[PDB]
């Protein structure tokens, strides 16, 4: 049954509603969750989600050059498979296997929503003064 | 909101240990979800349709109507104020 | 090798091996420069609403 | 000119006969130059700058 490891991210995993009524794979719900079902339903598997301990994705401490988070109990043999928005870089790729990108993304610009609308009474009349 | 296009191509993935048995299956998996529009409806299905924000409309830029209205009221209160001063004058001034 | 704008399907993902994306792409719209005016007959009124 | 985002997500690739021996480095190749930049160089150069 395999071992799926996933981090915490909305809207990709999250603690369902009523998760403290539930146990197994039901506590969780999100793009990942149900990702993870259609994989192993075209793989032919069972499967636990379960949450990286450290709640990282993947990083590589210098100094001790150990992997931390998912690509980390990828390569220590904790789980069987990653399901979650773990990017496809370089130094991983090296470490894991990464499959075909199931969303392409990159760096974007958030500001405010900006309200076009201030209409005021004798804005009608500021051209002149009081 | 989001404004403009992304700055740089990433791209998130299925990871599994090197020479894995999983390997080449869920990468296949990956690629009929996508041709299958599953995955872009997955992502529209937590992004847009969970989503609490549709209604967040106008354009072409129109006239200020607003403050123009605020002026014709005003002008009413002009107008009725003719009215009833002018009517008691007459009627009770003359009467 | 082939190097060129080739598109990877999981048709040829079977015979062949792709590389990772070097563009990633879509199908998008193409329309036409809308430069053009009109002088009509009901323009001229338009600043002013209804 | 093109409006609006792509309508599906897709993506050209460098392909290499199943089994080879440039399989492999080629793939990391790609991944090495897309993180220096270096694709999204090639295309500003033929298709904006050029």
């Amino acid at each position: 049954t395999v071992v799926v490891t996933t981090i915490l991210e909305s809207p990709y995993v999250m603690m369902k509603k009523n998760h403290e009524m539930l146990e197994g794979n039901e506590r969780y719900e999100g793009y990942c969750v149900d990702l993870a079902a259609e994989i192993a339903k075209h793989c032919g598997f069972k499967y636990k989600l379960t949450i990286v301990g450290d709640g990282k994705y993947g990083a590589r401490d210098a100094d001790t050059k150990i992997w931390n988070g998912m690509v980390g109990e990828l390569v220590y043999g904790k789980a069987d498979i990653a399901i979650a928005p773990l990017t496809i870089t370089l130094v991983r790729e090296e470490v894991i296997d990464f499959s075909k990108p199931f969303m392409s993304l990159g760096i974007s610009i958030m500001i405010k929503k900006p309200q076009k609308s201030k209409p005021g009474v004798f804005s009608f009349l500021d051209p002149l003064a009081y | 909101m989001k404004v403009g296009g992304n700055l740089d191509s990433k791209g998130y993935g299925i990871a599994t240990p090197k020479g894995s048995s999983l390997g080449n299956a869920v990468n296949l998996a990956v690629l009929k979800l996508n041709e299958q529009g599953l995955l872009d409806k997955l992502k529209n299905k937590w992004w847009y349709d969970k989503g609490e924000c549709g209604s967040g409309k106008e354009k072409t830029s129109a006239l200020s109507l607003s403050n123009v209205a605020g002026v014709f009221y005003i002008l009413v209160g002009g107008l009725g104020l003719a009215m009833l001063v002018a009517l008691i004058e007459f009627c009770y001034k003359s009467r």
